[PDB]
């Protein structure tokens, strides 16, 4: 509809507030992959697993060195 | 003024003495002023000597303001391989003891027990910077009636002038193992005639550094730590209550705020001062990497007579490709760090009209800019 | 379903393996789903989040930051209205964390 597609532009808005908190604490997310990692925390999965995940997948590119 | 005042000297400190004392023909301005001058005089007795508000007031610039500075190069000495390392493998177990040991060896065991206790250590959260070296902090933490003149944004203050106090009281140490380094390594090299043109450079290079740091550890004392402790030591020694007392403590921080280099407009003024304390520690790599290979190079060349008792034809060789490279190094980053300075102090001339100035004035009495400007 | 395409895609984006038909892809995704399913944590204290966030604040007030104190505290403060929150915040914090002297660029 049309207020239908506002709440997805109100979404948009939120990924861009947390667009800027990803890159002033100098995170290695960008928006592409950030998106992946919020519609993994909609379904409901620990932070504290996922954040481990990215600090082995980072460091598992290095490793193909 | 009067009414709160006797209900604070009451409901805090829990101190007291019984029995205070057409229009009324003139008995308001009797009665009111009369009371005024008795009950802020107790007042003030009470709380300097019951809670010592200028105990804590002669421990805030010591301390936090560094007034003293055995405490402080003790601390620095003995923390140092502790912030060397990232502050994730550092916790406040480790912080205390080296806190302690520093107490008592450095001038603060002559001190007052209390005020040492009331010192103590804190941590930032994770490890700001990574280096290690922004991790720590010193708080003065209060816990009496007397929290209501170091009130909870004054600690703010402290604690940012404390940070700049913190990072200079480093580089300046660094400089002058940039010195020490000098001092002892050129005395091998006078045998060897060959590194003494990039040997030299260096020398003059780091006496060009060693000033601008020895003006900004003068300028910050005589007018921002003499001027200010002057004016609050009158403001707290004359006043007649306790509402001026505080009033004049929050704008003799806020001044400290202004004159050194942490305001949000001084913004363009602090990256050039972080970029001439990132020149100060990359010389040190720079300087080092030096001797990792020129002085090396002679032990080696005694073991080879030793062995006696081709190879260092390509010593010899090795000498005309290092020496080169190195003055080319030195040459550049000398450079780049003159006109780094001098596009501070021409900036530095308009941010405020006389104090931040007057750095200028002071650094240079030969005119060696204007002449390079 | 879209969870499990986010979790390859995650894998192609941070791992950087875009082919699927590579055994190190598998490797990785079986690695990921692994460690998803290897329940571990306590859940997410918001209440310890909210401390982090404000001692945050607190760094950047005490390094005379004004600009990245105000945009800090503006940028949480927003975000914190319309738990998942708490968890993208902890999520990043773990992650690098590794803001420096500078990294501000806001």
């Amino acid at each position: 509809a049309a207020a239908a597609a506002a709440n997805l532009n109100a979404v948009r808005e939120t990924m861009d507030v947390l667009l800027e908190i990803s890159r002033i604490l100098n995170t290695g997310l960008d928006m592409e992959t950030l998106s992946i990692c919020v519609r993994l925390c909609e379904q409901g999965i620990n932070p504290e697993a996922l954040s481990s995940v990215i600090k082995e997948l980072r460091k598992a590119t290095e490793a193909l060195k | 003024l009067i009414g709160k005042s006797i209900n604070f000297l009451h409901q805090v400190c829990h101190d007291q003495t019984p029995t205070t004392k057409t229009d009324l023909e003139n008995a308001f301005q009797g009665k009111i002023d009369a009371a005024y001058f008795e009950t802020s005089k107790y007042l003030l007795d009470v709380l300097n000597k019951k809670y010592s508000l200028l105990d804590h007031m002669q421990a805030m610039r010591r301390y936090l303001l560094l007034g003293q500075g055995d405490f402080i190069r003790h601390l620095m000495d003995l923390l140092k391989p502790e912030l060397v390392r990232p502050a994730t493998t550092l916790y406040q177990h480790n912080l205390t003891g080296i806190l302690e040991t520093a107490v008592r060896a450095t001038n603060a065991q002559f001190d007052s027990p209390e005020i040492l206790r009331r010192l103590d250590v804190r941590l930032l959260e994770v490890s700001p910077g990574d280096t290690g070296w922004d991790v720590f902090s010193l708080d003065y933490h209060v816990d009496g009636p007397i929290a209501t003149v170091f009130t909870r944004e004054c600690m703010s203050h402290y604690l940012r002038v404390f940070n700049f106090l913190w990072r200079a009281k480093r580089m300046e140490y660094i400089l002058t193992d940039i010195r020490k380094g000098h001092m002892c390594n050129a005395k091998l090299l006078r045998n060897m005639p060959e590194f003494s043109g990039v040997l030299h450079q260096c020398h003059i290079l780091a006496s060009e550094m060693v000033h601008f740091i020895h003006q900004m550890q003068y300028y910050i004392t005589f007018e921002v730590l003499e001027c200010s402790w002057d004016e609050l030591w009158n403001k707290v020694q004359q006043a007649q209550d306790l509402d001026h007392i505080i009033a004049a403590h929050e704008v003799f921080l806020d001044t400290i705020i202004s004159r050194c280099l942490l305001d949000s407009d001084s913004r363009a003024l602090l990256n050039q001062l972080r970029a001439v304390f990132d020149q100060i520690i990359e010389l040190q790599n720079a300087q080092d990497a030096i001797y990792r290979a020129a002085l090396e190079e002679l032990q080696r060349r005694l073991q080879f007579e030793e062995k006696k008792k081709e190879e260092e034809n390509k010593r010899i060789g090795e000498f005309k490709e290092s020496i080169p490279k190195m003055c080319s190094q030195l040459r550049i980053l000398t450079h780049f760090y003159q006109g780094i300075v001098q596009q501070f102090l021409v900036l530095l001339t308009t941010s405020s009209d006389e104090s931040l100035r007057f750095l200028s004035f002071r650094l240079d009495f030969n005119e060696h800019y204007k002449a390079r400007e | 379903a879209q969870q499990e395409r986010d979790v390859r895609e995650l894998v192609r984006g941070v791992a950087g393996l875009q082919d699927e038909a590579d055994p190190n892809f598998q490797l990785a995704l079986n690695f990921a789903w692994s460690n998803f399913r290897f329940h571990r944590f306590l859940d997410v204290n918001s209440h310890k989040i909210e401390k982090t966030i404000e001692g945050i604040y607190e760094k950047f007030v005490i390094h005379s930051d004004l600009s990245k104190a105000a945009s800090w505290k503006r940028l949480t403060e927003e975000f914190l209205n319309a738990d998942a929150h708490y968890s993208i915040l902890s999520l990043l914090l773990c992650l690098s964390d590794s803001p420096s002297n500078s990294s501000y660029v806001e």
